[PDB]
């Protein structure tokens, strides 16, 4: 990693960019493609995880302007909520039963005790993992690093804060560590993880200096969960990530210096992980051949599907996350009888869409 | 004929008419099938059923 000031301008690609977004990547075009041939020192993924009060997307924002990344945001639920014709499904609320309601963090934070918070998390969840595959198919196909608010592998951090207050049954636990069994196993570890310091009362001080109309008056960030989230990262999360990726603490009680951790970042050399073969740093990122990295971009850019189809555990015992057949019945009739879904996005004639007679381009990996 | 002879029972003498469903009948069904599938492919990926005419002809 190399930054701009240093290098004296913006960095020059190795090759050029694949379009991940409009072209598929088989066999048959990773026969011509190939992927190695493009990567660089700045092709790495950085985590920049912390407390939920702490400046992550100001930090991320301009780690990526500096060392020449792309930022990707932190997940929200209305990602869900607004379908792709930009129209808002929280206005079908009075037409959904109300265990079928929708449930942002807006809900979470005057309502957490309501039964629809363990499908919340859950619900958070397959928006990190669809978004680290995201960032790995801008990893692989056009050499270009990528940076992270959030991460799926910090995501359990979360949902213990809310089994420890209380906010969780047992069998949500179990749920969600049967997912994670499930999935975390099939995306990449992180090259680079930072984590942002403050202690407990510093970030109900920026909670209380941000004064959003929802994190005020509301009684989740008391003096349990947020001490509870801090000493799980610590002592949780950043012991498993460090196995793997590079770990780094900064004090962000003040207001926190940009220059001075580029160049912590740039004194860190990361060819010394590649000099032993069974090195548990970088191991996932250790392919040695040109077909395994072309395996490994297959399977991010071509079987997405199939890791968000890993998401097929069937579990029933719950009964706070199994939605019953006449209430999932009239959630159909309502959520697929929308002027934004009542067909595939780019198909929907009644918002706005021609030239339907002669169309027959689906997309790649479209949410269906 | 007062005799059951095995030959002329298989020599084709010339009577018999084909229907007028014979020579058309395969050509129409297949490609009544050929638009349904292209129907199923399109209900299948909840498109429009009739959208992208061009894989129905
Ligand atoms: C043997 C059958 C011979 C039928 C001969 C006449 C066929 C006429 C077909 C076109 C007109 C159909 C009437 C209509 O409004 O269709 C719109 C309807 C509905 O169109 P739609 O635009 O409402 O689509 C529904 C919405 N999605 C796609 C999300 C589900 O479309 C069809 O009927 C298309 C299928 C044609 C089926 C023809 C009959 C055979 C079925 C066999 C089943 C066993
Ligand atoms: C044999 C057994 C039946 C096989 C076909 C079953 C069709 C069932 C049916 O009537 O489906 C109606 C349905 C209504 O639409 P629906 O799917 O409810 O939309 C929800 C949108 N979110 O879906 C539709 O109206 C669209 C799909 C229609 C499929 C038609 C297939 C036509 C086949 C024609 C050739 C048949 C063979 C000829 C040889
Ligand atoms: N229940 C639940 N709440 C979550 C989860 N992730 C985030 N939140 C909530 C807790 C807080 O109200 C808020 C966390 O704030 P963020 O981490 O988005 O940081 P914030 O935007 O405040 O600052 P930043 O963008 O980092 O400068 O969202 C999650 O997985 N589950």
């Amino acid at each position: 990693i190399s930054g701009k000031t240093m290098r004296g301008g913006p960095r020059v690609p190795k090759a050029a960019p694949y379009p991940y977004k409009t072209k598929k990547y088989s066999v048959f075009n990773a026969i011509f493609d190939k992927t190695s041939k493009r990567f660089d020192e700045n092709s790495k993924v950085i985590c920049v995880e912390g407390p939920i009060a702490a400046g992550k997307s100001k930090f991320a924002k301009e780690l990526a302007e500096e060392l020449d990344m792309e930022y990707y945001p932190a997940v929200d639920l209305d990602l869900i909520y607004i379908n792709s014709y930009g129209y808002d499904m929280r206005k079908l609320d009075p037409q959904l039963p109300p265990s079928c309601r929708s449930y942002d963090v807006r809900n979470f934070c005057l309502d957490p005790s309501h039964d629809l918070a363990a499908q919340f998390q859950i619900r958070m969840y397959m928006l990190r993992y669809s978004q680290y595959i995201d960032a790995l198919q801008h990893v692989l196909s056009t050499g270009q690093g990528v940076v992270l608010e959030r991460s799926p592998y910090s995501d359990f951090v979360f949902m213990e804060a809310m089994f420890r207050q209380g906010y969780l049954s047992r069998g949500a636990r179990s749920v969600y560590n049967e997912l994670r069994q499930n999935t975390i196993g099939e995306l990449l570890k992180p090259h680079l993880v930072i984590y942002l310091d403050l202690p407990v009362d510093a970030v109900k001080k920026q909670i209380k200096a941000r004064n959003v109309d929802y994190e005020v008056q509301s009684k989740v960030f008391s003096d349990a969960y947020l001490s509870d989230l801090e000493q799980l990262y610590k002592q949780q999360y950043l012991k498993d990530i460090s196995t793997h990726a590079e770990l780094l603490i900064y004090d962000w009680t003040a207001g926190g210096e940009t220059e001075v951790v580029v160049e912590d970042i740039e004194r860190i050399d990361f060819n010394q992980f590649e000099a032993d073969i069974h090195n548990k740093k970088m191991l996932d990122w250790r392919f040695p051949l040109e077909a395994e990295w072309c395996e490994a971009r297959i399977k991010y850019c071509h079987e997405k599907p199939d890791l968000m189809n890993y998401f097929n555990v069937p579990r029933f015992d719950v009964p706070e996350l199994v939605r019953s057949a006449d209430d999932g019945k009239v959630w159909r009739d309502v959520w697929f009888n929308a002027p934004g879904m009542k067909y595939r996005p780019g198909y929907n004639a009644d918002m706005g869409d021609e030239g339907l007679l002669t169309k027959t381009k689906i997309g790649i990996n479209q949410g269906i | 004929s007062a005799v059951n002879d095995p030959l002329e029972l298989l020599t084709n003498k010339g009577t018999h008419e084909p229907s007028f469903l014979s020579p058309i009948w395969n050509p129409i069904a297949c490609g009544v099938a050929g638009v349904g599938a292209a129907i199923f492919i399109n209900w299948g990926f909840r498109k429009p059923v009739f959208s992208g005419i061009q894989k129905h002809i």
